[PDB]
């Protein structure tokens, strides 16, 4: 919302304005990564025991 | 599928209220509260020095 | 009403406020329709356009640009009055003050330019402030359109001397409209402006027809229906011109746009569109010289 | 504000609202004591100038300035005004006989001169009795008549129409089936423009008149495009025939009518719902 | 005859004895010649059984 | 008002709702006058005609016997219209959207104007009902007057196309500046002979018989013009009247006629207004409350009635 200040002349009179805007989210997604070696995963199922 | 807009913040300002004493040029005003000036239009000030 | 309120400037003497008090009724032009309005800007200085006071050209250009209003009523440090053009039509009765024509019961008259009589009649100029209100003169359509078609026609017999035309007898009115003895000499001088564009866009309306119909017509209706309605009227003072005067396509072309607007400009500029109307209740309906007539809006 | 009132006293040797309806199109009499002057002028001087003072004298001897300027001619007073003029009869003599029976016929023969005269010296009966409105009230004594006949616009006919349907209120007739002639037979639904037409012709049938109504939602900006057709009578060869000033807004297309009841027989049209704009003549060609 | 979206005969004569005698008293025959927009406004009747 | 409501017929697509709710403040052309229309006779299929859509003299004239509204609210069933030339007795002072590239005055007679500018199409599109309307240009009448006049005197370029193909433009217009374009495509042939036969006709109107006294000052201007600023810039370079030069005739019927002031009015009541017959009539006049001096490109001035 906005103030407004009076005059006296021929400088026009003042309504009181406002805005109301609006936004918008913009979004990313980021990503990260890790692998596992083959023989690794038989560690961690108990086939390799 | 589950899919959806929502709406994140209404954020407003408030009116900065300001009386006109409250800042540093109130000393050079001498404001009386002086009705019906506009009905006289005769320009007499006066006063003894 | 919407009545804007002029605005006395600071004090003016006593002639001054008492000046301006026989002054309700009398027709305003305000520039803008703001409540608050100064009354420099009422003022002729106001008109002041090309660095020069107008003359009655520039007048009616002004006239046909800002808002009528009518005084209502004259205020101490204030003058509030109702604008025309505002409201819808027929409502807010006020009163005009008449000058000289009768202004009848009905009849729409029109605020027009004060120099068509008397030079400085109706100059209220306000000694203390020093400014200058010329107010209009309000007279019905008929009696507008004739006289400001009377006036221009006088110029031309001073343009280049040598029937006196200024007789226009009304219903129970001799309009002595001739002021001798310094007057036209001073109103003659002022429609060197608007005499020069009379003459112009006629000479340059008909001079443009008398070669475009040479130049038309030989390269199919407008053949037809154009020399149906002039057989033998405008064809015989065309052998008339053509001989007892002088005689190019792409200078007419670039000349039939030049004439048409400036044609165009005197018929806003010129024929007096009626502004308000006379519509009494309860009146005499014929109106003395100097009477209050009730006037209403639209035409 | 919508609401408005003229009122004007005037003489009883033209319209005579007593014996006239409360709906009149009351027209007023522009300038009676003018034209020995304009008479002379906007004419050549091969039209006898002399003839508007005479024939118009010869109308003020069928009946001084008095306390009262002549004025209200009228719908009814023109009709059989023109009544020999327009090519309609047996529908022209009972308006004829309204007058001759309630009005002195005289007082239409030196008038009808007068008509020929008009147009004869150049100086027509348009830019002549402009339109005053529609006869509220007729508070008339033995030789006034003080008519209350609001002009102003929509609200005279719709103050004159609301309570209207109780009783007799104005209803506004047309008073002739050869008069109001109602346009748009190539038409449709729509809110219409009334006009107020004089039709003119030089010495075809000598200096003619006809007077009449026409009704049509077309502006008055493009109604000389109708009114340049639907004549025979463009064989002036100088100029300036068909006049029209706007009576105002039908804003009811179904409401036009045709009726037989007045006073002797008189046709007739009801016209419910008027806006009386009352506009300006316009006559150039 | 009502309504012509049709060619005319060349025959002028034709033309006119072919519709004078056809529209001479149906009651579908229009009281005027056709206007060029619009409809033919047949007659009416003083009342109908 | 004689608030005019204009049925939004069938379905109505998602930007073709939003396509009504910037035009608050444009002009209907609306070929009645109607408590109720519906939206197709309104739009620019209404104003074809048999077999071709009108060009842009032509355009003119269909909107010479049409009566303007301008839109004063939008709802999404009806657009609720004011009828200028019947509806305008307000004292609400109905509001007008300038679309076009000109700042108007406060105070200046506005008419209407077809899209005749190239960057100005305004020829908006539904693509639920297949309807054009192609907005007109509310301009002021000194400019207006001096769009048509370029127009006709190009249509008559296109009767007779002598001399060789290098011709002047009037493509060209100046207002305060401001080098306009206009979109020269077609000149339809009756469209032009019906603007073409109103100009021929009423310039012979304006010659009387007194008209010739005037054509014997044609010298006593050509000294002016060496002597006087004022009548310089009167008889402008490209002129006739100077090319004229390159006769009173006395024959007095009566002696007393007046001889001069019939052919004046009668000047002024044929030739004079032209802007009458060739475009539409004025009866938009700017009247701004708040003390606006101007009214810019792209904004809203309350509109009071004829000037």
């Amino acid at each position: 919302h906005q103030p407004l200040i009076a005059r006296d002349g021929p400088h026009p009179v003042e309504q009181p304005v406002h805005n109301y805007m609006t936004k918008v989210i913009d979004r990313r997604a980021l990503n990260a990564a890790f692998s596992l070696a083959t023989e690794a995963i038989a560690l961690l199922t108990g086939e390799a025991l | 599928d589950v899919e959806f807009d929502a709406l994140l913040g209404s954020y407003c300002n408030t009116l900065s209220l300001v009386r006109f004493l409250e800042l540093g040029l109130s000393v050079a005003c001498v404001c009386t509260k002086f009705p019906e000036l506009a009905y006289m239009n005769e320009g007499r000030v006066q006063f003894e020095v | 009403c919407f009545e804007a309120d002029i605005a006395i400037p600071s004090g003016i003497s006593r002639p001054d406020a008492a000046a301006l008090q026989r002054c309700e009724g009398r027709v305003v032009f305000l520039p803008t329709i703001r409540r608050q309005l100064a009354l420099a800007d009422v003022a002729h200085e106001s008109f002041v356009s090309g660095g020069v006071s107008p003359d009655t050209l520039g007048l009616l250009l002004a006239y046909r640009r800002r808002f009528p209003a009518v005084i209502t009523r004259v205020l101490p440090t204030r003058i509030v009055a109702c604008p025309v053009d505002l409201g819808l039509t027929h409502a807010g009765t006020v009163n005009l003050r008449n000058t000289s024509p009768v202004d009848l019961c009905n009849g729409d008259p029109v605020s027009l330019v004060p120099p068509v009589f008397e030079g400085q009649a109706t100059d209220v100029r306000l000694e203390s402030l020093d400014l200058t209100l010329r107010f209009p003169v309000p007279l019905p359509t008929p009696l507008a359109r004739e006289i400001v078609a009377r006036l221009v026609a006088r110029g031309i017999r001073d343009l280049n001397p040598d029937p006196d035309l200024n007789v226009l007898y009304y219903n129970g009115a001799r309009l002595s409209l001739v002021a001798d003895v310094q007057q036209l000499a001073s109103v003659n001088t002022e429609l060197r402006s608007l005499v020069l564009n009379m003459v112009y866009s006629i000479t340059e309306g008909t001079t443009l027809i008398l070669t475009l119909i040479p130049r038309l017509l030989a390269l199919g209706y407008v053949n037809a229906l154009l020399q149906m309605q002039s057989v033998t009227r405008e064809a015989a003072q065309l052998i008339h011109p053509e001989a007892p005067m002088l005689m190019r396509r792409l200078p007419l072309y670039e000349a039939l746009v030049a004439w048409l607007a400036h044609a165009g400009q005197l018929g806003d500029i010129l024929a007096l569109a009626p502004a308000v109307r006379v519509c009494t209740f309860d009146g005499a309906a014929v109106v003395q010289s100097g009477d209050m007539a009730p006037v209403i809006r639209y035409p | 504000p919508r609401y408005h009132l003229t009122r004007q006293v005037t003489l009883t040797d033209l319209c005579q609202p007593n014996a006239e309806r409360a709906g009149a199109l009351l027209l007023a009499l522009r300038h009676p004591t003018d034209l020995p002057h304009l008479a002379r002028h906007r004419a050549p001087p091969g039209r006898q100038t002399e003839r508007l003072a005479e024939a118009w004298g010869q109308l003020l001897e069928a009946s001084e300035s008095g306390c009262a300027r002549a004025g209200l001619v009228s719908f009814n007073f023109l009709v059989a005004a023109c009544a020999a003029a327009y090519d309609a009869r047996d529908a022209a003599e009972a308006v004829r006989a309204h007058i001759t029976t309630n009005y002195a016929g005289a007082r239409l023969d030196r008038f009808s001169e007068c008509l020929r005269a008009m147009v004869h010296t150049h100086v027509f009966p348009h830019e002549v009795m402009r339109f005053f409105g529609g006869l509220v009230s007729w508070v008339t004594q033995d030789e006034l008549a003080s008519v209350t006949a609001v002009c102003s616009g929509p609200q005279e006919a719709t103050h004159t129409g609301h309570p209207g349907r109780p009783r007799s209120a104005v209803t506004i007739p047309a008073c002739a089936f050869v008069d109001l002639d109602a346009e748009l037979c190539l038409g449709g639904p729509g809110a219409a423009f009334l006009y107020l037409v004089f039709t003119y012709r030089q010495c075809r049938d000598q200096e003619l008149c006809c007077v009449y109504v026409v009704k049509s939602q077309l502006p008055p900006r493009g109604l000389e495009a109708a009114l340049e057709r639907l004549f025979g009578r463009l064989r002036i060869t100088t100029c300036t025939y068909a006049a029209f000033a706007e009576l105002g807004v039908m804003p009811d297309d179904s409401p036009r009518c045709l009726h037989r009841t007045e006073r002797v027989g008189v046709p007739v049209v009801i016209l419910e719902g008027v806006v009386w704009r009352p506009g300006g003549w316009r006559a150039c060609a | 005859y009502l309504g012509r979206g049709a060619p005319p005969l060349l025959d002028n004569a034709a033309a006119v004895y072919l519709r004078n005698a056809v529209v001479a008293g149906n009651r579908l025959g229009p009281a005027q010649p056709l206007p060029v927009f619009g409809c033919a406004q047949v007659p009416r009747r003083a009342g109908m059984d």
